[PDB]
Formats: C-alpha cells, sequence, structure tokens
C-alpha cells in the first residue's frame, strides 16, 4: 500500500491525449503511448517467421520465382531488410540486459 | 488583479485538415449515448423508427443508425492569444467502436 | 503497408495523402514487417 | 587498494546464452559463455579493465548508469530493472514503459517520493497536498503566490 | 587507468564532433610527462565554421584544481588570447566538481566572457567511445527548421518536450547546446523501435 499509493500519485496526471501521446497538462512524457499506440488488452502473441532463418532458407521459403519481375526481387530485399534490422535491434536490448 | 480569464474564440478546425480518428473511441461512444438517452428521458422526441421501451436502447439504435443529434468536440489546443482550436466530429459519419 | 501509418491519424489524411510524422512511421513497422512476411507472394498464391 | 576494483565484494562467474549471426546468416544460440557478475557496482572501474569489454558492461544500479551513461540508458535501465523486480507473472512492457517515461521527463531521474513530484509538477500544488503534507505545501503556496 | 582511456578517446572524441586537430598529437609517455609537470594538456581542434575549441585535460594532483588562484589566473590567460574561441573543455577528476571555488571561478569566468561556451567535465565523459555503448540509444541534432515544422504539426511549444541536459554524454559528444533539439532514436520491445525529440536544456554544473 505504501509503494501503490506513492507510484499512483506520481503517475496519475499522465492521460492520452488526441495525438495518441501521454503529456502532463500540456508537456510530454511519451511521444506515443507504450510505443505503439495500442490498449494493452487488445495484443496477440505473434511468431515472426524470418527471424531465425538463415540467408539460404529465407531465400528458399520466401523469395518467388514464379514470375521473372523485378518486383519480387525488391519484395524478398524488403524481408531481408526487415529480417535484419529486428535481429540488429533485439540483439543490443540483448547487450545491455 | 484581472482574476477573470479573457474570453475565447472558437476555432473550428476546416474538416479537411482534421488530424484525429475518424472512429469514435469506446470513451466517446458511451459519453455520446448516456447524453442522448437522457435527453430521452428529458423529452422523448426522436426520429428513430422502431420502438423501444427505455431510453438506453433507443440512444443505441439512434448511435448504431446513425440518428444522433450530436457533435463531437476534441479541443485540440488552448492558444495564449486567445484562439480555442477544436476539431468538430459528426458521429453520423464516423465509425462506431465494438459497443457489445 | 505504404498507407498503414495512417492508421494513426485518419482516413481523410490517407485520401489526401499528406506526410506523415517520423515517430508515427516507427510505430507502424512491426505490422508492416509481419504483414510482409504473413502476406508474401509465396503465401498468398492461392487467393484472389 | 591491493587487488580488484573498488566498489565490489565479490565476483562470481556464471554462464550465459546469447545469440549470433553465423556466415550463412543463420542466427544461433550460444550457451558456452562466461561473464563475471559482480557484488557491487562500478561502472567506471570495470571500464578500466583491458578484460573487460567497456561497450557491454550491465549495471544493476540506475544511478550509476545515469551518471556514466546518460538519461536514455539510464530510461532503459529502470525498464530493466523494474522487470526483474516483477518476476515471471511481470505486467506487459508499456506499464514499465510508464514509469521510466515519466521518471526521466525532465532530463533527471526523479523518484515517486514527494521529491519528485515536486520536480515534476511543482505549480500542482492540490496533487501534491493531497500525497504526503497539506500544511507545508499549503504554506509555501500561499507564500510563494 | 584513466589516463590511458582519456589518451585515445579524447581524440576519438574530437573526431566524432568533427573538428581538425590543430597540434600534431604527441605520444602517450610524453603526454603523462606534460600533464604531470606542466599541470595540464591542451588539444586545439577547428572547428568547420572556423571556432576554435580548446581542451584542458587536468592532472588530478595538480595545483590548478586544489587552488582557485592558479585556474582564475589559466583561464583568464587563455580566453584573453586572440584566438577564435567558441568552446573550453576542462576535463577535471571526479571530486574536482565537488570543490565550490573552483566552480565559482568556473562560473565567473563565464560570466566576464557571456559569447564564450566553458564547460567542466569528469573523467569518465571521455574514457569510452559514447554513442557506441550499448545501452546508448541513437541521439542525433536536428535541425531549428524541422523541430518547429514538427512542434507546429504538433501544436506544441518547446517546453513541452521531454528535456535533456547539455551535460548529458551523448549530448556532450553531439556538441548540444541549451535551446536545440535532439532527436533519438531507440530501441523498443513494444513497436521495436520509437522516435523521441528531446529539447537540451542547461548543463549542471
Amino acid at each position: 500500500g505504501y509503494a501503490n499509493r506513492k507510484a499512483i500519485f506520481g503517475l496519475q496526471s499522465c492521460i492520452v491525449d488526441y495525438y495518441r501521446r501521454v503529456s502532463i497538462d500540456t508537456r510530454l512524457v511519451q511521444q506515443l503511448y507504450g510505443e505503439d499506440g495500442l490498449d494493452a488488452r487488445q495484443l496477440e502473441t505473434v511468431r515472426f517467421e524470418t527471424i531465425m532463418l538463415s540467408d539460404q532458407e529465407l531465400e528458399d521459403k520466401f523469395k518467388y520465382t514464379g514470375i521473372q519481375s523485378p518486383l519480387f526481387e525488391e519484395e524478398f530485399s524488403r524481408l531481408k531488410k526487415d529480417r535484419d534490422k529486428y535481429r540488429q535491434i533485439f540483439l543490443n536490448v540483448e547487450n545491455f540486459n | 488583479g484581472f482574476v477573470q480569464a479573457s474570453s475565447q474564440t472558437l476555432v473550428i478546425i476546416p474538416d479537411n485538415e482534421r488530424i484525429t480518428s475518424n472512429v469514435l473511441t469506446t470513451f466517446e461512444a458511451t459519453r455520446l449515448v448516456a447524453v442522448r438517452a437522457q435527453q430521452l428521458a428529458i423529452n422523448g422526441s426522436t426520429m428513430l423508427k422502431k420502438k423501444y421501451s427505455s431510453p438506453i436502447d433507443i440512444a443505441k439504435q439512434e448511435l448504431f443508425n446513425r440518428k444522433i443529434p450530436l457533435l463531437v468536440m476534441r479541443c485540440i489546443k488552448v492558444t495564449p492569444e486567445g484562439q480555442k482550436i477544436v476539431e468538430i466530429w459528426n458521429p453520423r459519419e464516423m465509425g462506431i467502436p465494438l459497443l457489445d | 503497408c505504404k498507407n498503414l501509418p495512417y492508421v494513426f491519424i485518419n482516413n481523410i489524411q490517407e485520401r489526401l495523402q499528406t506526410p506523415i510524422p517520423v515517430y508515427l512511421k516507427r510505430a507502424a513497422s512491426l505490422m508492416r514487417m509481419l504483414i510482409r512476411i504473413e502476406l508474401a507472394t509465396v503465401k498468398t498464391l492461392n487467393i484472389t | 587498494t591491493i587487488r580488484g576494483i573498488p566498489g565490489i565484494k565479490n565476483a562470481n562467474v556464471v554462464k550465459l546464452m546469447r545469440h549470433r549471426v553465423d556466415a550463412q546468416g543463420k542466427l544461433v544460440r550460444l550457451d558456452n559463455i562466461y561473464a563475471i557478475k559482480t557484488n557491487g557496482t562500478n561502472i567506471f572501474g570495470a571500464m578500466l579493465d583491458d578484460n573487460i569489454d567497456p561497450y557491454t558492461i550491465v549495471s544493476s544500479s540506475i544511478g550509476d548508469t545515469m551518471e556514466l551513461y546518460g538519461i536514455e540508458a539510464a530510461r532503459q535501465k529502470i525498464i530493466s530493472e523494474i522487470r526483474t523486480v516483477m518476476g515471471d507473472k511481470g505486467p506487459n512492457h508499456r506499464h514499465l514503459l510508464m514509469y521510466a517515461d515519466l521518471m526521466t521527463r525532465t532530463g533527471q531521474v526523479t523518484s515517486l517520493e514527494k521529491a519528485g513530484l515536486n520536480a515534476r509538477e511543482p505549480s500542482n500544488v492540490l496533487l501534491r497536498m493531497a500525497l504526503s503534507s497539506p500544511v507545508q505545501v499549503l504554506t509555501d503556496a500561499a507564500v510563494d503566490s | 587507468m584513466a589516463m590511458q582511456k582519456l589518451f585515445t578517446y579524447i581524440y576519438e572524441f574530437i573526431e566524432y564532433r568533427k573538428m581538425v586537430l590543430l597540434e600534431e598529437k604527441v605520444p602517450y609517455d610524453k603526454f603523462v610527462q606534460m600533464v604531470l609537470n606542466t599541470g595540464f594538456f591542451r588539444i586545439n581542434a577547428e572547428t568547420l565554421n572556423h571556432g576554435i575549441v580548446s581542451v584542458f585535460i587536468f592532472g588530478a594532483n595538480g595545483k590548478y584544481v586544489h587552488h582557485g588562484g592558479d585556474m582564475r589566473t589559466l583561464l583568464t590567460n587563455t580566453l584573453n588570447e586572440k584566438k577564435h574561441y567558441e568552446e573550453l573543455i576542462l576535463i577535471v577528476d571526479k571530486p574536482v566538481l565537488s570543490k565550490k571555488n573552483i566552480l565559482d571561478i568556473i562560473v565567473e569566468q563565464r560570466a566576464a566572457n557571456p559569447t564564450i561556451v566553458i564547460n567542466i567535465y569528469p573523467y569518465h565523459l571521455f574514457c569510452i567511445n559514447i554513442p557506441k555503448v550499448s545501452a546508448i540509444p541513437k541521439h542525433k541534432l536536428i535541425t531549428q527548421e524541422e523541430a518547429q515544422e514538427f512542434l507546429g504539426r504538433e501544436y506544441l511549444q518547446p517546453q513541452d518536450l521531454m528535456q535533456i541536459s547539455a551535460s548529458d554524454p551523448p549530448v556532450v559528444w553531439l556538441g548540444g547546446r541549451p535551446g536545440d533539439f535532439v532527436q533519438i532514436e531507440r530501441p523498443s520491445e513494444t513497436a521495436m523501435h520509437a522516435v523521441v525529440i528531446r529539447f537540451i536544456t542547461k548543463s549542471k554544473i
């Protein structure tokens, strides 16, 4: 009860505004609530398939070769960039924990 | 000293420059239904077609059938020069959340 | 996916194609990432 | 000091698992990695050692992290340290984000005590009166207008 | 081993801030010799806009950190030198930051010299490559025009944004001044990454 009452009085002024920001009457506390703008009751745990795959398993499963258009070279290239960026960010998070 | 704050002028953002969402929040829909149900408890004058025996059901059906005579004002900012910049939204043209 | 961050603004600006704030592009990055995996061409061949 | 770095009592050897990308692009969790979990914090002292990687020093102290790294690293440190206390039934990540973003919004780590409230919302007299001690807060409010 | 780390990462700091060195770099042994005998080491650098930035590394046992008269004299003569000064970095040991007299000379030299930025920093701020620390997100100064556009879209004032001190180590390595805006790209475990904009405020010392 001692820790609950002090946490609530320090945080109760944090309110979502019309930009989905969290502020104290004008002053930003978060640029976006939870950095994703979502409600915690509206979340589902979902696996991202490309994260663990190697460069060859990624190109085997997700690269489409039915049509020889430069679009699908770009579609797969965007899959690697998303895969690489996800790895880079969360490996760094693994570092400072 | 001058305790009385100076009067404000209501600056309505043009409809093509609105930044807030076109979907009503659950808070806004609940407030609209509660306000309209209280109005119906005052008057009872509605344009709803089907008969309902309680003000609340009339209010929910009016919201769902897009016949509610209310507007949502979202106060965006209070300029220290006196302007009160707001956004006016028509709930009859808005998305309606999952009120189940 | 390009118009995905307009979920955070409204459909009026999506129709007008106004610029999107950078912090709102970043907030749609996981959903952009997931849609490109689960709606890939190799996975949507039997979808009209 | 005869041996060791000041501030740390005991230094153990722990086994931990980390990920890494191979030359074939595969992400593999490596289990054969040995760390040193110390007893006591001195980020600067551990940093001066040539046997320790300075870019990956993980102190549990928020004040030590705030002093040496900054407010953005201290924000990530508050998140990590509340997570450790919460355990396995801990709350969603966005509730830890709410504590850290509040506690670091002024550029310094403020507390959830009456001192942190006075630092974040000084002019909110009624909020500060409700928390701890109205007569003292009321007296300063009247004097300060 | 603070001197050994400083001798490398102060030059890394100068390079990260995009300046050209003015003198020839001496080896580490004579660096320690000059720090011990002369009491300090002086490193000069030139900025793109021709500003001159001088960095003073003061030994922990030197006279300039124990006696305010020596520090006052040194700062007065260095600030009276006919150079296009824009920034002085005085790197002192951490306990020196708690000595009221030394800080009083610092603020009095600031008052006598209003157009020259005077900053005094501890040792550990230059014993790493601070930007490359894993726990430090990516900081980047943004222009006043971009910040004004962002604030106008958001109906915000610069005093509503989250604020960051000018003595924050990433901001120091950036060279951020009070009144500037720093965009921070930071990792997120909810959205995989986020962007915030902070308003740089006064240095604490």
